[PDB]
């Protein structure tokens, strides 16, 4: 934990008995790294050239390093981590030097007898067992599939990173015995984050849950589902779950109450308890 | 301040690290309760001077060594920042040199009608104001033959546009004339470039800083004209620059100045230097003035004048480590205090 | 009909290739105003 | 139709383009260039720095102001309603006089909120000033935000 | 043929000109002012609201143009003839090409204004007299708006 | 998709057995590392689970 | 020579204007049939081009001007040169702004059948993805501009005290508004833009 | 004055920040597409034509596939792992420094650098 | 570094010959792939032996 | 095809010209010899309101164009012939393209008369008479502009 | 189609710009020379009525396009053919850019004489000799013009 | 609907996509290659480590060949108006984007490696820095590299 | 209609520009750091044979204009299709403005590196490093235009 510690430490030095950021770092910055880091070729190189300083890290110690392999060897476990979860989320991905992997059986059946040269849909038999699936590779839509699945996935992880960092405040304001900075900045915080972004990332797995092919109904438009949440409230195009034009009204406006809330509650409760 | 930092993004902020070295009020109060050279030098240490005076080593150690240390790495530090500077910049910055050049010229053709040795005169000579002919300027006593042999491959040789060589050779008087000449010609350049192509938030604030040496250039040359020069009106006005705040209306009256009085009401009708010949040091007053315009010229901030507001405020604050030594090596502790701090 | 002489297409080729043009002329007048700090290069 | 053409929301969407990067340019102009003084008396008495940053305020106004009229004009753009010539040169005059109102608000607010707080480390009592020109000179953008408003309730 | 479908054209381009350069001038005359005002009354407090008089009468034009483009607003019209529009172009012109002169003269006037007045008191008198003839500028073009927008729409016809 | 809670239970309860089962030398790294990660490699599963349980774009191509 | 011709062109536009109207030929200049026989997929395409160019041109363009200076002011302060880079960032985010609008706007680009091609809903959808591109780059442009100058007043009041990154990173914040204020109104203005069918 | 000025500006911060960094968070995507694309097309150049069923067992046909194997695999080596990876690294680094540490850290404080004569 | 590179050339080339010999849709599945799986793999298949060559040249050194 | 439907844009240019090139003449006018009233009644302001006549004859020009633009206003019509649209183009221009220059002549004669009528004032009579001839050019463009102005509608047909 | 709809734009472009280029010219030469003037009498105002003369022979070549765009204006008709247009354009022309040279002339010899005829007495009768063939300029332009608007409708149709 | 005229935006936007990227990379190397110049004559040994931004600029003139590569296996002498204008979106994209990326690397290259021989702690500065402005030729390479896959389809 | 007349005018000025902006680049390669070849070697003029390789990297950048030259001059005609002429005037552009940025390249580097390697020797090996990445930018360039023009006249009708 020491090149996490620097890392996190190069930015700015925690105050005391802060919730350190250098000990949930350990695990997201290779994850996150690995994300955008996706293949399982180039993902065993770097943990293999990672691997070679952690195995002879007694000889590189009593050494003098220059700026660069200082850098590269303060942190040969961070790279170990970064090569680790490379080599899972590009098996997640079928990515090997940008090649895919048949390990297991696809959901996906192409037709047997076809015309050469012809463009071909394939049918669904079932889902992909581990990860996403192999007969997206040669195709001339799986881009656009491969789109919708990285944007979601950055939003639904933003979203998860955002919510699992976001109550360590709770946990700092607690530790400090503040209820003022809890209903000042963590309430209004919480109800004004999940009130719309975590509606978000929720309509983004509810609609991945309904088929909306076998229900005979239109898949809705998230982002213009947001643009109209805002702009037109109770007016739905697109339903996309039973009592939504209501619902959403609420959630507007527990957003909504939140911006004088946190904006006036911890002021004016200072300024009442110096009287 | 948007195409500033294509070529001066380096440059300013080293200058405005070079900024935040200047001795503030506090580290000048620090410097006055001294008591002896090393303890000022000890205390300097502490600065963003420190270790300059390493090779002295407490023997050698004299109040004008300080004011050779302080001022070398002063024209080092202006070296450092010409050297990366290019285009209207490096041409910039070669006009602040001229100035200097100027004065070495007037001190080096001095020091050949007094006859004085070639090694001694040019170790008094400025270290940014140097030009390759410099010691050249020994081989002859008229003008004519000092610029039609030296001074033409100098950039000081647009400048020799007025001086009237009536082959009387050179005397003490008409140097100071040739100074004054060269001193107003150069002004007047200076001037006509920063208007023509210093962009726009550095030519206000540098028109300013530059009609101010103008100014106080043109009060200088018509207050030392009544001890030691009995010349005319239209002979006077040929070495008053015509660039700054004082030119039309006031610097006829400065010509015509026959008496200290006939300066005096003429600088009571323009605004800002009215008092300066009334009360106290005038000189404190003109440096005070040229501190109060260098430290306005830093709130602006993509400007190309905080080269020159960094520069003579760095050498006020030379003048006041030097005025300081001064006062804590002979003893006198009358006027320590004396110092100009805006910073 | 639009034109017969600009027609649809040539009106429409002298906008994209006029974007481009101005972009070139903008680039080139930036790589026109490069200079070099001679000054640390020298000896002096 | 022949009032209603089917080149008419070109000049719609140039309303809403012009009614917000005209309107951020001024509001990028307003709080570059007075962030500018701002940070010029950083160092020179620092504590007058919390006070001085209502010219940047001001200057972030202007960008609602340019938001309000594009939210507006994009909302009266559909491909399937009917969409006149008229619509479309009104939304086209109500960006244009919103965008370059909130352009010479903000190089106006840019100039004076820079030199007021510029020489406002030299007298205190310039603030109320300052807060007046200011005020006159943020105005000048409500000015085009109205009569974009009037446009657009107008043309539709 | 005599109201076209493109005659709004011109009309709203009227009605967008006497806002963009009434505005133009109306921000030069209050910043070159104020720039003034802030750096003279450093060392004069007291004149600082005798000094406000260019930044109001800057901002009495961009008073003239809004009205003259919320009075051409009104008489905009979907069918309306082309006089209509260029009688609404040119008074929309006449106001912002006008008032942005007005407000240069404003801006150039008032610092040099209130920098000598700050100096001299007996200046200041004379400040506001030629700083009514450098507003009476804009104050013509208003005029000339004004009686040429009364025009638009009086025996139109088609 | 309940596919996706049932690897969820045997997740959830594996780092419920391990924040109780952590060595006692380093456990907030212990604890901290090991539940993290597998929360993570869980949500990267049910995102590319899910975005393939029921797809709206078939796999199209020509050249097979 | 810049202004010769700006003249010239001025000149040969008024000459061929008046030249086109003395002679009651005025309504050959079409702009209006000009916008309905250009093809929908030029408009689309250069906003989709240009929003993602004048964004990272404006991104760039911010992280030369605080970034020049953050490495100048750094010199005498190296304290600054890793706390400060979060300038770099807020400009940083209006090249992501400007992607993540062009991808959304480049998946409403489809291929439109030709006896439906110039026609109302195509028609419409390629001047809402330019003027969509142009609003959402030139806004990325001025806002990387904007925070890059406010980034670069912030790397040398840092370096001069540091309590003042802190005062000075709100102006930061309040010229990172309008990136996202142009991520806004380009979403709204392509909303109801269906693709080229 | 200075309280309600900061609870304004951290309210302003704040609701500006949720939509800010989620669309920040979007670069997971960016780069990945970019990691992805990269490695296909460097793929396709290199070792897509090194493939053919003609010339089975040539000397030539295997010094092609020797070339262009070397030249594929310098051009991963020295892009699509250290000059993309390490992109990768500092977007991922900055998605803690601002994304993450803006939440919860204040970051007031100084390190604990005791009298040491091993650190000197 | 030439032993690094040829032991990846051994190991990647011997997985695309497998791959080529077995007839893997990754490989010859598409239209543009080579046609004869086996061909493809003779003559990558050499070229893990001359990079073996290669890693046992430079293995001692 | 006498009196077409694009007639009355040229009267309407010209009726806006003839204030607008008036105007940002007469601004200069004002504004150049403005500020060399401001920076000279600093020291003597006894010649405040005698110094102020190059204001006042920079102000005369824009009633100058005031006067044409009125009356090219007051002869707009929807059916007008092009031959008066075309006059009223040239009544317009040739008011404000010679204001602007007599207001450009009046600006820089204006501050070299009075920052010099204060160090001799027997230049305040010189000022006058070189300032009266610098004024009369704007009057012989208001001569040529009222003499088109009577051409406009007199035998004008269709 | 001899006389078109269109043939008053360029009689009333000539008549406009016989007098606007002149006034231009005019401007110049009054402006550069009242600054000559104003500049050189602070100190020997006596002076003042004698140097006139550049002030004088600048206002003498803004009469010459008053004359001309008097002279086109009192051939301007509707139904005038498009030669009478012609010509009455390029008589304004050759009146106005004839005389806004003569100004430019006028204006540097203007106050380049009054400058220097301060110091030499006698230096007043050069500047006349030579404002005198720099205002021949606009003599020429004026003749030039004079000539084209007595043939503009000589033999018209 | 596939005219006579459709492969000129293509084949543009192949000149393009190389023209305003080598553009863009010929500043990054030039401006950066002076600081280097300017650095190594006083500190030699600095030398090796200041190459970056010169490497970074070529991998920008990469990212552009990359685009220029794949436009010109897709043109032909029938193709669309909507292959034609996506070539030219997929030109201009990685041309501005190259083009800026180039600016940037090399405005912070030279003043990167000038503060980097005075104090040692910049050069992990001007790297982090570098490294931002590297990626903004991927992020036109992204929008490049799918406008190109909806060439024919 | 695919074969139009006006159809060789983008293939002459393909060949055309191919030349011109390369010889531009190279000139500017060769000139501004030939400057400083004849700047540093009146003191040093031992290393004059070893500064010229900036000229000479220069003058490759000709000779990539000339290869694409050639090649497109030997494949006009007269009857060549609007799609060959298209591709010409693409791969003379590719070449000739990427050429072009880096005979800039090359000159800049070439003149700020021959001048410091007088007074530091070690900075010739990174000059060399630098120019070659210089002038793979015109290698690029060359790339791309051969990729153009063997697409040139292939499946045309």
């Amino acid at each position: 934990t020491q090149a996490f510690q620097s890392i996190v430490d190069a930015y700015g030095i925690a105050t005391y008995k802060e919730i350190n950021a250098g000990l949930a770092t350990v695990v997201t910055f290779p994850f996150m790294f690995a994300i955008m880091f996706g293949d399982m070729g180039h993902g065993f190189i770097l943990f293999l050239m990672a691997l070679f300083l952690v195995l002879n890290e007694r000889k590189f110690g009593a050494m003098h390093r220059d700026e660069i392999f200082d850098m590269a060897f303060t942190g040969r476990y961070v790279l170990l981590l970064m090569g680790a979860f490379s080599v899972y989320t590009g098996l997640l991905y079928n990515d090997i030097f940008s090649k895919s992997m048949t390990i297991f059986k696809s959901g996906w059946q192409w037709p047997s007898t076809f015309r050469k040269g012809e463009s071909i849909e394939a049918k669904k038999t079932g889902v992909y067992p581990f990860g996403l699936d192999f007969a997206w590779h040669g195709t001339d839509n799986g881009l656009l599939f491969s789109n919708s699945y990285k944007m979601k996935l950055s939003i639904l992880m933003g979203y998860a990173h955002m919510t699992y960092s976001f109550m360590f405040s709770y946990i700092n304001y607690r530790a400090k015995n503040s209820k003022v900075d809890i209903i000042g900045n963590f309430i209004p915080g919480l109800v004004f984050m999940q009130s719309i972004f975590g509606y978000l990332s929720w309509a983004i797995v509810y609609k991945w849950s309904k088929d909306w092919i076998k229900d005979d109904k239109p898949a809705p438009g998230l982002l213009n589902m947001l643009i109209n949440m805002f702009l037109a409230p109770g007016t739905i195009d697109d339903q996309l779950y039973s009592g939504q034009a209501k619902l959403q009204v609420v959630l507007l406006l527990a957003a909504l109450v939140c911006v004088p809330w946190l904006l006036l509650y911890k002021p004016l409760t200072l300024r009442r308890l110096n009287k | 301040g948007v195409y500033f930092n294509i070529d001066n993004g380096f440059i300013e902020g080293v200058v405005r690290g070079y900024r935040n070295g200047l001795l503030s009020n506090n580290q000048y109060i620090n410097l006055t309760q001294c008591d002896t050279l090393e303890d000022l030098k000890l205390q300097l240490s502490s600065t963003d001077y420190g270790n300059f005076l390493s090779s002295v080593s407490s023997e050698s150690l004299t109040t004008s060594l300080i004011q050779e240390y302080a001022s070398s790495k002063l024209y080092h530090e202006f070296n450092y920042i010409r050297d990366q500077s290019s285009g209207s910049t490096r041409k910039f910055m070669d006009y602040i040199t001229y100035g200097y050049m100027i004065d070495n010229v007037a001190l080096m053709i001095t020091g050949t009608i007094h006859d004085r040795d070639k090694g001694e005169i040019l170790q008094r000579c400025h270290p940014l104001g140097w030009f390759d002919t410099l010691p050249t300027l020994s081989v002859a006593t008229d003008l004519e033959s000092l610029y039609e042999t030296v001074l033409v491959d100098t950039p000081l040789a647009p400048y020799f546009k007025n001086c009237f060589d009536t082959a009387e050779e050179l005397d003490d008087m008409n140097i100071e004339i040739i100074r004054n000449k060269l001193y107003k010609a150069y002004l007047e350049d200076f001037y006509n470039f920063v208007t023509e192509e210093i962009p726009e938030p550095a030519k206000e604030c540098m028109q300013t800083l530059l009609g101010f040496e103008a100014d106080r250039r043109s009060i200088n040359i018509a207050l030392n004209s009544l001890q030691s020069s009995d010349i005319d009106p239209d002979l006077k006005s040929d070495l008053l620059p015509n660039i700054g705040k004082l030119y039309p209306l006031a610097t006829f009256h400065l010509a015509q100045a026959q008496d200290f009085e006939g300066v005096r009401a003429a600088l009571a009708n323009v605004y800002e230097y009215r008092g300066f010949l009334e009360t106290g040091n005038l000189e404190d007053h003109f440096y005070q003035l040229e501190m109060e315009l260098c430290r306005d010229a830093f709130t602006q901030q993509f400007a190309i004048s905080t080269v020159w507001a960094w520069m003579k405020s760095k050498e006020q604050e030379v003048r006041n480590i030097t005025w300081i030594a001064e006062c804590i090596a002979q003893n006198q502790r009358e006027r320590i205090n004396n110092y100009i701090s805006v910073y | 009909i639009l034109s017969s002489i600009w027609t649809e297409g040539l009106l429409m080729c002298l906008i994209v290739s006029a974007l481009l043009l101005f972009i070139l002329i903008v680039a080139l007048s930036w790589i026109s105003n490069l200079d070099i700090t001679y000054g640390a290069l020298e000896k002096s | 139709n022949i009032y209603a053409p089917l080149y008419a929301p070109f000049f719609g969407f140039a309303g809403c383009a012009a009614a917000m990067v005209l309107s951020c340019l001024g509001a990028a102009i307003g709080t570059a260039k007075s962030g500018i003084g701002i940070a010029g008396i950083g160092t020179f008495k620092p504590e007058l720095i919390m006070k001085s940053l209502i010219p940047v305020v001001m200057s972030g106004i202007l960008a609602i102001y340019g938001l309000v009229v594009a939210v507006l004009i994009a909302g009266n753009l559909s491909p399937t309603e009917d969409y006149t010539l008229f619509n479309g040169f009104m939304h086209l005059s109500c960006g244009l006089c919103v965008g370059f109102a909130c352009l010479s608000s903000g190089y106006a607010i840019g100039m004076v909120g820079d030199v007021g707080v510029r020489k406002y480390m030299h007298q205190p009592r310039l603030f109320v000033g300052i807060v007046l020109i200011l005020i006159f000179s943020e105005v000048l953008g409500l000015y085009g935000m109205i009569v974009a408003l009037i446009l657009n309730t107008r043309g539709s | 043929e005599l109201c076209p479908v493109y005659a709004p054209f011109f009309g709203a381009i009227g009605c967008a000109s006497a806002i963009i350069f009434t505005s133009l001038g109306a921000a030069y005359g209050t910043a070159k002012s104020g720039v003034g005002i802030c750096a003279t009354c450093v060392l004069r407090p007291d004149l600082l609201f005798k000094n406000i008089v260019p930044v109001i009468m800057a901002g009495i034009i961009a008073i003239y143009g809004l009205v003259v483009s919320v009075l051409v607003c009104y008489s905009l019209g979907q069918k309306q003839a082309l006089y209509t529009g260029f009688i609404q172009l040119g008074a929309g012109l006449s106001v912002g090409l006008s008032g942005l002169a007005a407000g240069f003269a404003i801006g150039i006037v008032g610092d040099a204004g209130v920098r000598g007045s700050s100096q001299q008191p007996r200046l200041f008198v004379g400040m506001i007299l030629i700083l009514i003839f450098a507003e009476v500028l804009g104050l013509y073009g208003l005029i000339v708006a004004l009686l040429l927008n009364s025009r638009a729409t009086q025996d139109v016809v088609c | 998709f309940y596919t996706v809670v049932g690897v969820f239970i045997v997740v959830s309860a594996m780092s419920v057995l391990f924040w109780i089962m952590a060595p006692k030398n380093n456990q907030a790294v212990w604890r901290s590392t090991v539940i993290l990660t597998l929360a993570m490699m869980f949500l990267m599963w049910a995102i590319t689970f899910l975005c393939q349980l029921h797809p709206l774009v078939a796999p199209r191509r020509s050249d097979l | 020579f810049s202004h010769f011709l700006y003249y010239l062109v001025l000149i040969v536009v008024i000459v061929y204007g008046l030249y086109k109207l003395f002679t009651g030929h005025g309504s050959d200049i079409n702009f209006g049939k000009f916008l309905l026989r250009t093809s929908p997929y030029m408009w689309a395409n250069l906003g989709i081009a240009l929003c993602v160019g004048l964004s990272v041109v404006g991104a760039a363009w911010g992280i030369f001007i605080t970034g020049s200076s953050m490495i100048g002011a750094g010199v005498r302060a190296p304290r600054i040169t890793t706390k400060n880079l979060i300038s770099i960032i807020f400009c940083e985010v209006v090249a992501i702004y400007g992607l993540i609008i062009a991808i959304v706007f480049s998946s409403k680009l489809t291929v439109a059948t030709a006896e439906n091609m110039y026609s109302k809903s195509n028609l419409y959808t390629g001047y809402s993805l330019f003027w969509a591109g142009i609003t959402v780059g030139a806004s990325n442009l001025i806002c990387g501009i904007a925070v890059g100058i406010t980034g670069a007043t912030a790397a040398i009041s840092d370096a001069a005290d540091s309590a003042l990154f802190v005062k000075i990173l709100v102006i930061e914040i309040f010229g990172s508004i309008l990136g996202l204020l142009g991520l806004i109104v380009g979403l709204l203005m392509a909303g109801k833009a269906s693709e080229f069918q | 004055g200075d309280v309600m000025i900061h609870q304004v500006i951290h309210t302003i911060e704040f609701c500006l920040n949720c939509i800010s960094h989620t669309a920040s968070y979007l670069r997971l995507w960016a780069l990945s597409l970019a990691h992805a694309q990269l490695s296909s097309v460097l793929w396709d150049m290199t070792i897509s034509n090194a493939f053919s069923s003609k010339n089975s067992g040539s000397p030539l046909a295997v010094m092609k596939v020797v070339f262009l194997f070397a030249m594929w695999f310098v051009l991963t080596v020295c892009i699509l792992v250290f000059m993309e990876g390490t992109s990768a690294m500092l977007h991922a680094l900055r998605l803690h420094w601002v994304e993450a540490m803006s939440k919860f850290f204040e970051g007031e404080g100084y390190a604990y650098e005791p009298f040491s004569f091993r650190a000197i | 570094c030439c032993t690094v590179l040829s032991a990846f050339g051994v190991v990647i080339l011997s997985v695309i010959a497998h791959l080529f010999n077995t007839n893997h849709e990754s490989f010859v599945g598409s239209i543009n792939d080579p046609e004869d799986g086996p061909a493809v793999a003779h003559t990558v298949y050499l070229a893990a032996l001359v990079y073996l060559v290669f890693f046992v040249f430079c293995g001692f050194q």
